[PDB]
Order: structure tokens, then C-alpha cells, then sequence
């Protein structure tokens, strides 16, 4: 129902917007000294989630319109990159963050000797470039005004894409941008658990560290995971209805309130 | 012990800076007179324009 | 009854000092208008040190600077352009002091090795080699100052100070009388007397010629970390770990002012005056330096921008800038 | 900028390059600090002793699994130590050595450990504790000439925890005394710190040669702790 | 201990090739910039090439640009000069010149013996030769097309004394001070483009040619030289 989607979108905005600003505030406060790579990733997660939060009002108005696109088409395309670019990139980001934890847990001396914030900035820019190219190129290679598909005798926004073209095109980016980072996140997480099991301060602190490190996996599986599962199911079984896919959008958009207080922890 | 004798002799000699003890008001007046006599020279009190500031950016 | 007459003499000291003073410097200087808020701007940030800094010293020409650090290097900076004139490796990486000769020819250093190393900057070979290695102290050196490019004054952790002759290399004079570790020096502008503070809340004024403690000042309650003469040479300021500075007059032989506030609780690591002596700059453990009015004892300014403990402070002879070095391996010049 | 200024800037750049090379080379190694008392056997913790940089302070170098170790000992100073100790505030760990054979000086060792643990500058520095002369303690407790309870009354009212760590199956009184001493030291250590720095107790003899391994493992654990706390995982 | 010995000179043919070697001992050669300086038999000194410290910046004179190569060898402390396509104007004596640059250095303190090889800013001396009487005070002067005073309060003028059959020394550098080992009777002064050097009381060892140098890397031109004859 449109009412349910509108209510959950407005709730997600009303919760994420205050959480993200405090997360950024704390991240900058801690980043005032020594520019820790963990803070480098934390700022990126905060910025990406904030861009999603400022994108939510447009999609909420769209859901209220129930498939229509009240916003002028000139701002339609910039809307997509304003809502889908950080949705996937954040999924990659955690992996890199998790990778760092692995390096800090299995190879302590080497990581301490070889740690430098500029390397984290470089890999952060690399993931930006990868996600931007891999989605922008497939935006224009397959997709009248660009980004708008109009049904016959119906009001006109990326949801009227034919399944034949949208199946492989969506699946290619869904597998590379989510499954590949997910594998790294899982492997680094199990390595981190093993390293903590080797030694730690106290059992309570071992459990606390395990739970804090588990935020990456919890976010990558609980919210973005269902959305990519719907994406791949659409490619595999195009006959499936769009209700599951659209509910995947809600599940993914819940990340802005899910991860900031779990993966961030600086709020 | 000789340490006590040396300490007592040191105190006796320190007493025999009693003549050097000037009135505290006079010392403070001299310090003031110096401060307002040399207050113009230093650049830390009065900021100096960058034309003759060696540390201009 | 030597002990009894010791406290008898210390008791009469109180009577003599009380009879010497009738009022305080605050009443005398109350008529002076306040200096006002002072905002000091950073001009240069001398970077290149890879370890925390303990000591620095300006040059007589007011342009060259020397800095020591745990990295094991003495670095000479051209403060105008933030260059690196010289980088001298050290035999021992533990150094707690450094000195620049008035002629700009020699540089002294020392630390947890009981040896004061003196390097000749200007050589025909074009490099810097160890001119001398003065040894004989039985504790860590805390400070060292060049007198006239041919004799040096040091203080060590064996509760004593010494005056060495560079050519002979032996202790020309030895100053003793301190109970705890001596941690500071200050040569008089005429280089005839010098004060030194120890880890007993006690400063001592010594004559360099006769080699005897002319005067003793007390009044703190913790270790003394810094000391500096007034520009005229008739007074000096002292910093200690009890979060307070104190101004002493040699002739008055008493406290003059106490610079302290409830906000500050941390110790004091360095103390310096201005060219005219109106401003007292003191480095603290609160990651920043404070600037007090000498004749008013109020916080006239705060120098912030260091992200670690401030360990060394120095005002140039011209008085046009003040350089601060902290444990973050960064020297900042302010004016 | 004239020609001479450009040449001076080039000289400064070369000096900077040499400085970075030296700094990374120094960052490669790992540093330590040795603390102890007289006749505590702190000079034989590592079976090989190096006279490198012979001065008022002893400096020793060793290596384990292709990582280096600098160990600094002080013997030329006076009784007071709180002044120069601020120099050793960035070391990886502090090796404390305690002679557990004798009982008169155990209280002095405990007081010294309490002073080091609660020092204002060594707040975040971990301590590796070595209990030297374990065989002498075993002989003393087996002979029974010197009663342990004469100095510590609480030893008599103390029971051994159900932890069968000693594989050789040594005499139960030996294990009780060892665990009592370790319990005292870890109670002094754990009373303050809130997890910023922790102690690693160990038992060593004058004949033991597996001391470098323990120091290496403890340093690895400490670096792991630093990395985990850096990522906000503690 | 400071010694610079040159080798590799002799008879060559036009269009040939030659190598000049400069061996330096007694000082830290790896921290000193080096210069190759030409002096025609009957004309005077002329700059040729400059190699920096650490083999960084390289500067060549306009006449020898594209033909002369200068290289450095720190492990064996040697300076190499490769010369190709020699001409009739390249016959002269070549000197190896030490140099060092920081805030208060003397960048022309030492000169090599040099070897004889046989096959901008104009800096004009006031005179070419003046007679002098021992015991009294003499003065020399020279001018430049452009004022040598810089924006940082430095004027880059250098004074060199060349006694016959002897490698020239450095007397006054930057007008700031007297080089080490120079008796405190020479005085330097002047401003803008015109500078003067005065000797208060000559002796028998002050006979020789006096050159004045401006310090700009590309021109690096000398002066004409006003020799003093004892009379
Ligand atoms: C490439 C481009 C060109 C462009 O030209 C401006 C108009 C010039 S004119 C009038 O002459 O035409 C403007 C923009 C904004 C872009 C752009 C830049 C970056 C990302 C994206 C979208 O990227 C997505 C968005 C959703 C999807 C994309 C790509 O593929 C999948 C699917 C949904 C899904 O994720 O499943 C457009």
C-alpha cells in the first residue's frame, strides 16, 4: 500500500537525519587529530547515508503519487545518482573497513608499520571511481527524456524499465558491487573472530569487540542483502512480481537508520 | 656531621645579603619604571605592520 | 645544637623578610592600565622532526634556531624560510637539552648519557663534527648554556651544576647545595650570576666567579621545571609542577607575584619573558601556552594549536616572535 | 628566490629525504624498557647481552622471527626516577623483573610496581612481569626454614584456585606460593587502569632460555590491542 | 687536507674529444656543489659548468651548452667533464671550484690547481691596471648592468684575488664578510650596481689580479681584472 511506504519512508528520514548529523559531528571531532583510517571510512559512510536521507523525500513523494513522477524530469536523472550511488558504494565501504580490521587482527606489527591514512584515502577514491563508472556506463548504454519511461495512457522514473534489458544489466552491477564485497566482509570477519579468539583483554571485551565488528555483516545482510536478492531473482525469474523488488527498496533504505548506530558507533 | 656545619655556615653567609635587601616598594617601582621605559621597543605588546615584519606570510 | 640554630636562622629569615616588605606589587601596579587581550598568530610551522621534542634555542642573530628531539637529531632551522641548515645525528637518542652559542659557532646537547656533546658548526671540511665530549657528571643533564663560546654551564641529575672549560674539558667550577634534581638554568644578561631551580621547590642564585650560592629562594610546593631572568637582570620568573608561576626579586629576596588560576591544574614546562619583560609566556601540560601580564598576574592571552604536551619555549632576542615546541614534533612560530 | 636560495632549498630537500629514510628505518624496529632492583637478575633475562651504545645507560639489541628489539636498562641514576621516566612514555612495553626467592623485599617490589603502574606518564604502557629465580623459591619453600606467613598473614588464609596449569606436577606448596605472589601482583595491577594497559605475568629461572619468545608474544598482543583500540573495537 | 687535483689536459685536435677529472680529498665531497671554471691564457676567468649537491640541478654556460657534460661520483669523490667537438676557443686553464649553499656559507672558498687544455649581465671593471705603492691604501671598483641587490636584503658580489702562478682565492663574499684566513685589512662596500674594495696597507703578497663576480646561475660572469703592480 502507498500509505505504508510513505509512512516508513518519512519515518526513515525523520530517524536518519538526526542520527547522521551526530555521526558526522563525532567523526569530525575524533578526526581532529591523527586522521585515523577508521575515521576516514566513517566520514564516507556518514556522507553516503546522509545523501540517501536527503534523497528519501523525493522517493516518498513518488510513492505517495503511486508510480507517478511529480518532480520535473530535468531533476530526475540527478535524483538516481543521489539515491542509488551511495546505496551500493556503502556496501563496498564496509568491506574495506572490515578488511582493515582483519589487517589489524592477524598481522598486527605489519599493519602498524604499514598503516598510512593516504592509502585509505586512495582506496576510498578507488571504490568511488569503480562504483561511479560501473553504474554510470550502464545507465547510458541501455536506458524521449533519459531516465523516464512512460506507460501507454499513463503518467510517467526508472521503474518502467523492460525486464529483458534490465535483468542482466542490473544483475551485473548487483553481483560485482555487493556479492564481491560481501565475500571479503565475511572472510575478514571470520579472520577477526579467530584472531580475537587467539587472545584478548577479557572475555566480556572479546564479546564486545565481536559484536562491534559484526555490524558490517549485520548491515550487509539485513538490509542491502534482501534488495540484491530481489535484484538477482528478477534476472533469474523475470516473471516475478515487482512487489518483492520494491519492498527491497524499503529494506535497503532502512540502512540509513540501521548502520549509523551499529557500524559507525561514533554517534 | 660536617654537612650540618656546612649548612649552618651557608645560612650565616646568606644572612651576611641583609645589606642587599632593599625595600620591596623600591624594587617594584624600579621594575615598573623599566617596563614603561622599554614598552615601546618590544613587538609582542604592540603589533607591528607587515612592512617591517620579518615573519610576514 | 647545630640543627637547632639552623631552624633559628630560618625563623629569623621570616622576621627579616617581613620587616623588608610592607605591601604587595598588586597595589603598586593597580594604577597601570591593563595590556588587554593579545591574539598571537602563527607564521611558520617547522616540520621535519619524527619524534617528540624536548628542547630548542634561538640564535643571537634572532634568525637561526636549534631543536633537539628523541629522533636522535639536532636540527638547525632558518626560521625566516623554514629551511634546514644542518641536521646533526647524535650518538645517543635520549637528549633533554640543547644550546646555541652566542657567536653561532658551537651547539651543545646532552641527556640520559651523563655527557655534554659540543659540535662545531663552522668547519673547513664542510660538515659538523663533535668538537668536545664533556664528561664527569653522574646523572642526566637537564640544561646547558654557553657563557662566552669558550666555557659552558650545565646542571645534572646528581643535584649539582658545573662550569666547564671547553679546551681543557674539565670542571672548572662545581656548584652544590641542591637537594633534588636540578632542572633549569638562566644566565644573567651580564653573564655574572645565574639562577637554577631544583626538584625541591627551591631556586638558587649563584655567582659564576666565586662559585658559591649567593641566595636561595623558596615558595613553591612541587618540582621546579623552568626559570628565566627578567630582562633587566634584577628579577626572575619560576615555573613549577603545582600549576603556578612565581616572580622573585633578587634584591627584595621575596615573592613578588604569583601567576595561577583555578582553571589550570596541570604542571608548567617552560617559562620565558618578553623583550621589555611586560609579558610572561609559560608552556603548560594543557596542550597550549599562556601569556600573563607580569605586573598584573592575569591571563592576557592563550596560544593554542599544539596537540600534545608543550615541552620547550623560546622568545627571540629581537622579541619579534616566540617559538614553541611540543611533543607532537612540531615547532610553531607566533607573533 | 635567487640562485643561492634555490640551492639552499635543494639542500633542505636532501636533508628532509635523509630524515624520512632514517625515520622509517627507526620505525621498523621495536623498543622496550627494563626495570628492576639490585640482585634481581634483570641483566640475564635475555641469554645474550650486547654492549651497544655503552654509556650511563645499558642498551641491548635482539631479534625474534625477523623483528628487532631494543631494550634499555638504567643503572647510573639515583633513587629518584620519576623525572627521566617521562622519556620512556612511547615504548612498546615495560619489562619488570621481581626476585620472588626472597621475602623481605617483596613488599618493596610491590610498592615499586604500584608506583610504575599508576605513573602519570606510563598510563597507556603495558607491563610484562617476570618472576625471576623460581628454582630458588622452590628450594626455599621445600626446605621450610623460612615460613612464608611470617611476612604475609593472608597467605595462610588463602586457598589455591582450581587451575591445574603446572604440567610437571610440582609440590603443592610451590604452586600455592607462586599463585599467591602472582595474585598479589595482579591485584595491584588490576585495581586501576580500566583496560587501557594490562600486565602479563610470567615465571622465569636463571637457566630458562625461552624468554625472548614470551616477550615477542606479549609485544604482539600489545600491538594487537593498540590496533583494535585504534579501530574503536575495545 | 683540502685538496682538489685536476687531470686529463694536453694536446688535442679540433673536433676531437677529451675527458677532465677532478679528484677531491679532505672534505665531504658528497655535500659540496662543484663548478668547472675556464680562464683563457690572456683574458681571464670565465664560468663553464655547475653541478649541484646530490647530482640534482645542472647548469651549463651558453658557449659550451650542448657540448660539455658534467658528472659527479660520490663514492670515489670525483668530478668528470666530457668535452666533444673542441674548437680553437676552448684552449684555456680549467679550475675545479668548491661550493656550498646555506644561510651563512662561503660558496667559492676553495679552488683547484687546474689543468691547461689546448687544441646576461655585463660586469665592467673601472680600470684594467693601476700602479700601487706598498704600505698605503688602494681602492678598486667595478659596476654591473643590473643591480645585484635582491628583495631579501642580499647583494651577491664576490671578490677573488689571483696571484701569478697560483690558484685564485676568495676574499669577500656577498659583501657580507671576509672569508676565513683573509687578513682583516680588505674591506668591501658599495650599493646598487657599483661596488668597491679597499686595501688599507698592502704588502708583497697582495700583488695580483682582482676579479669581481655577480652570482646569477645562467650568466655567472666575472670581471675584467685590475692587476696591481708593485712600485
Ligand atoms: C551518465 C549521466 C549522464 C547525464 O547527462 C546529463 C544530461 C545530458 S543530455 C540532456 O544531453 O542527455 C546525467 C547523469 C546524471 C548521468 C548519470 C551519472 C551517474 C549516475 C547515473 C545514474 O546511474 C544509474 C542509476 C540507476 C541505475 C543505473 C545507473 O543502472 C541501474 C539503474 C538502477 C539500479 O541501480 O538498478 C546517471
Amino acid at each position: 500500500p502507498p500509505q505504508l511506504s510513505f509512512g516508513l519512508y518519512v519515518a526513515a528520514f525523520a530517524l536518519g537525519f538526526p542520527l547522521n548529523v551526530l555521526a558526522i559531528r563525532g567523526a569530525t571531532a575524533h578526526a581532529r587529530l591523527r586522521l585515523t583510517p577508521s575515521l576516514v571510512y566513517a566520514l564516507n559512510l556518514g556522507c553516503s547515508d546522509l545523501l540517501l536521507t536527503v534523497s528519501l523525500p523525493l522517493k516518498a513523494v513518488e510513492a505517495l503519487a503511486s508510480g507517478a513522477w511529480p518532480l520535473p524530469a530535468s531533476l530526475c536523472p540527478v535524483f538516481a545518482v543521489a539515491h542509488f550511488f551511495p546505496l551500493y558504494a556503502g556496501g563496498g565501504f564496509l568491506a574495506a573497513l572490515s578488511a582493515g580490521r582483519y589487517l589489524g587482527a592477524a598481522f598486527p606489527l605489519g599493519y602498524q608499520a604499514f598503516r598510512r591514512p593516504c592509502y585509505s584515502w586512495g582506496v576510498c577514491a578507488a571504490i568511488w571511481a569503480l562504483v561511479l563508472c560501473h553504474l554510470g556506463l550502464v545507465f547510458g548504454l541501455e536506458a524521449t527524456s533519459l531516465g523516464i519511461n512512460t506507460p501507454v495512457n499513463g503518467s510517467p522514473c526508472l521503474e518502467a524499465w523492460d525486464p529483458a534489458s534490465a535483468g542482466p544489466a542490473r544483475f551485473s552491477l548487483s553481483l560485482l558491487l555487493f556479492f564481491l564485497p560481501l565475500a571479503i566482509t565475511a572472510f575478514c570477519y571470520v579472520g577477526c573472530l579467530r584472531a580475537l579468539a587467539r587472545s584478548g583483554l577479557t572475555h566480556r571485551r572479546k564479546l564486545r569487540a565481536a559484536w562491534v565488528a559484526g555490524g558490517a555483516l549485520l548491515t550487509l545482510l539485513l538490509c542491502v542483502g534482501p534488495y540484491n536478492a530481489s535484484n538477482v531473482a528478477s534476472f533469474l525469474y523475470p516473471n516475478l512480481g515487482g512487489s518483492w523488488r520494491k519492498l527491497g527498496l524499503i529494506t535497503g533504505a532502512w540502512s540509513v537508520v540501521l548502520n549509523p548506530l551499529v557500524t559507525g558507533y561514533l554517534g | 656531621n660536617t654537612a650540618s656545619i656546612a649548612q649552618a655556615r651557608k645560612l650565616v653567609e646568606q644572612l651576611k645579603a641583609n645589606i642587599d635587601r632593599i625595600k620591596v616598594s623600591k624594587a617594584a617601582a624600579d621594575l615598573m619604571a623599566y617596563c614603561e621605559a622599554h614598552a615601546k621597543e618590544d613587538p609582542l605588546l604592540t603589533p607591528v605592520p607587515a612592512s617591517e615584519n620579518p615573519f610576514r606570510e | 645544637q647545630l640543627r637547632q640554630e639552623a631552624e633559628q636562622l630560618k625563623n629569623q629569615i621570616r622576621d627579616a623578610r617581613k620587616a623588608c616588605a610592607d605591601a604587595t606589587l598588586s597595589q603598586i601596579t593597580n594604577n597601570i592600565d591593563p595590556v588587554g587581550r593579545i591574539q598571537m598568530r602563527t607564521r611558520r610551522t617547522l616540520r621535519g622532526h619524527l619524534a617528540k621534542i624536548y628542547a630548542m634555542h634561538w640564535g643571537t642573530d634572532s634568525r637561526l634556531l636549534v631543536s633537539a628531539s628523541q629522533d636522535g637529531k639536532l636540527i638547525i632551522w632558518d626560521s625566516y624560510t623554514t629551511n634546514k641548515v644542518h641536521a646533526i645525528p647524535l650518538r645517543s637518542s635520549w637528549v633533554m637539552t640543547c644550546a646555541y652559542a652566542p657567536s653561532g659557532n658551537y651547539v651543545a646537547c646532552g641527556g640520559l648519557d651523563n655527557i655534554c656533546s659540543i659540535y662545531n658548526l663552522k668547519t673547513r671540511e664542510g660538515n659538523v663534527r663533535v668538537s668536545r665530549e664533556l664528561a664527569g657528571h653522574t646523572g642526566y643533564l637537564s640544561c646547558c648554556r654557553f657563557l662566552d663560546d669558550n666555557q659552558i654551564v650545565t646542571s645534572s641529575g646528581d643535584t649539582t651544576c658545573a662550569l666547564w672549560d671547553i679546551e681543557t674539558g674539565q670542571q672548572t667550577t662545581t656548584f652544590t647545595g641542591h637537594t633534588g634534581d636540578v632542572m633549569s638554568l638562566s644566565l644573567a644578561p651580564d653573564t655574572r650570576l645565574f639562577v637554577s631551580g631544583a626538584c625541591d621547590a627551591s631556586a638558587k642564585l649563584w655567582d659564576v666567579r666565586e662559585g658559591m650560592c649567593r641566595q636561595t629562594f623558596t615558595g613553591h610546593e612541587s618540582d621546579i621545571n623552568a626559570i628565566c631572568f627578567f630582562p633587566n637582570g634584577n628579577a626572575f620568573a619560576t615555573g613549577s609542577d603545582d600549576a603556578t608561576c612565581r616572580l622573585f626579586d633578587l634584591r627584595a629576596d621575596q615573592e613578588l607575584m604569583t601567576y595561577s588560576h583555578d582553571n589550570i591544574i596541570c604542571g608548567i614546562t617552560s617559562v620565558s619573558f618578553s623583550k621589555s619583560g611586560r609579558l610572561l609566556l609559560a608552556g603548560y601540560d594543557d596542550f597550549n601556552c599562556n601569556v600573563w601580564d607580569a605586573l598584573k598576574a592575569d591571563r592576557a592571552g592563550v596560544l593554542a594549536g599544539h596537540d600534545n604536551r608543550v615541552s620547550c619555549l623560546g622568545v627571540t632576542d629581537d622579541g619579534m616572535a616566540v617559538a614553541t615546541g611540543s611533543w607532537d614534533s612540531f615547532l610553531k612560530i607566533w607573533n | 628566490l635567487s640562485a643561492e636560495d634555490k640551492a639552499a632549498v635543494e639542500r633542505s630537500k636532501m636533508i628532509d629525504r635523509n630524515l624520512r629514510e632514517d625515520g622509517e628505518k627507526a620505525r621498523r624496529t621495536l623498543r622496550l624498557l627494563l626495570l628492576g632492583a639490585d640482585n634481581s637478575g634483570k641483566s640475564t633475562i635475555v641469554k645474550q647481552m650486547r654492549i651497544l651504545h655503552t654509556s650511563g645507560i645499558f642498551e641491548t639489541k635482539f631479534q625474534v622471527d625477523k623483528v628487532n628489539f631494543h631494550m634499555f636498562d638504567v643503572g647510573g641514576q639515583r633513587d629518584e626516577r620519576r623525572k627521566w621516566i617521562q622519556c620512556f612514555n612511547d615504548v612498546t612495553a615495560i619489562i619488570f623483573v621481581v626476585d620472588s626467592s626472597d621475602y623481605n623485599r617483596l613488599q618493596e617490589a610491590l610498592n615499586d610496581f604500584k608506583s610504575i603502574w599508576n605513573n602519570r606518564w606510563l598510563r597507556t604502557i603495558s607491563v610484562i612481569l617476570f618472576l625471576n629465580k623460581q628454582d630458588l623459591l622452590a628450594e626455599k619453600v621445600l626446605a621450610g626454614k623460612s615460613k612464608i606467613e611470617d611476612y604475609f598473614p593472608e597467605f595462610a588464609r588463602y586457598t589455591t584456585p582450581e587451575d591445574a596449569t603446572p604440567e610437571p606436577g610440582e609440590d603443592p606448596r610451590v604452586t600455592r606460593a607462586k599463585y599467591f605472589i602472582r595474585k598479589e601482583f595482579v591485584d595491584i595491577s588490576t585495581a586501576s587502569g580500566d583496560g587501557r594497559h594490562i600486565c602479563y605475568p610470567h615465571f622465569t629461572c636463571a637457566v630458562d632460555t625461552e624468554n625472548a619468545r614470551r616477550i615477542f608474544n606479549d609485544c604482539k598482543d600489545i600491538i594487537l590491542q593498540m590496533n583494535l583500540r585504534e579501530y574503536n573495537l575495545v | 687536507d683540502v685538496q682538489l687535483v685536476e687531470s686529463g689536459g694536453g694536446l688535442v685536435q679540433p673536433g676531437g674529444s677529451r675527458k677532465l677529472s677532478c679528484s677531491a680529498s679532505g672534505f665531504a665531497f658528497s655535500s659540496f656543489g662543484m663548478h668547472w671554471v675556464r680562464q683563457a691564457p690572456e683574458k681571464g676567468l670565465e664560468w663553464v659548468a655547475y653541478i649541484s649537491s646530490g647530482s640534482g640541478t645542472i647548469y651549463y654556460a651558453d658557449t659550451v651548452k650542448g657540448r660539455f657534460t658534467i658528472s659527479r661520483d660520490d663514492p670515489k669523490n670525483t668530478l668528470f667533464l666530457q668535452m666533444t667537438s673542441l674548437r680553437s676557443e676552448d684552449t684555456a686553464m680549467y679550475y675545479c671550484v668548491r661550493s656550498i649553499y646555506y644561510y651563512g656559507s662561503s660558496p667559492f672558498d676553495f679552488w683547484g690547481q687546474g689543468t691547461t687544455l689546448t687544441v646576461d649581465i655585463v660586469m665592467t671593471q673601472a680600470t684594467s691596471s693601476v700602479p700601487v705603492t706598498p704600505g698605503e691604501s688602494v681602492s678598486i671598483s667595478c659596476r654591473s648592468s643590473k643591480s645585484l641587490l635582491h628583495s631579501n636584503g642580499n647583494t651577491y658580489l664576490y671578490w677573488f684575488l689571483q696571484r701569478p702562478g697560483q690558484s685564485p682565492q676568495l676574499l669577500i663574499y656577498r659583501m657580507s664578510n671576509l672569508a676565513s684566513g683573509v687578513p682583516d685589512r680588505f674591506s668591501g662596500s658599495g650599493s646598487g650596481t657599483a661596488f668597491t674594495l679597499t686595501i688599507s696597507r698592502l704588502e708583497a703578497e697582495d700583488v695580483g689580479v682582482y676579479y669581481c663576480m655577480q652570482h646569477l646561475e645562467y650568466p655567472l660572469t666575472f670581471g675584467a681584472g685590475t692587476k696591481l703592480e708593485l712600485k
